[PDB]
């Protein structure tokens, strides 16, 4: 009745902190892993090139 | 280009009878205006439809 709720309430604000750096960390580590991806392609450059090839020119 | 009936094919900027003059043999500027004529009557142009298909 009196001892162990006590000793929660006291509990209480450092875990609420804890708690609230450990969601921060999540955020920032979700963040943090986005990179935007660039693909390279095939310039078009040489297939018009093998084009003339084929064309014969 | 199309709507002039202007050549697709790209033409560089050439005058053949300066080339012809300021060669010595005809066989090299010869091949030279096969070549370009050529490219000149042909349209670089692909169907995208199925290439972004």
């Amino acid at each position: 009745d009196i001892m162990v709720p006590s000793f929660v309430y006291n509990k209480l604000p450092v875990i609420h902190f804890l708690q609230e750096k450990r969601a921060e960390q999540k955020l920032r580590r979700v963040l943090d892993e986005t990179y935007t991806e660039w693909t390279e392609e095939l310039d078009q450059a040489h297939v018009t090139d093998a084009i003339t090839r084929s064309l014969n020119i | 280009r199309e709507e002039e009936g202007l050549p697709g094919g790209p033409v560089p900027r050439i005058n053949w009878p300066q080339e012809y003059s300021s060669f010595i043999d005809r066989e090299p500027v010869v091949a030279k205006r096969i070549r370009y004529d050529t490219l000149a009557s042909t349209t670089l142009e692909r169907d995208e439809k199925q290439i972004e298909s």
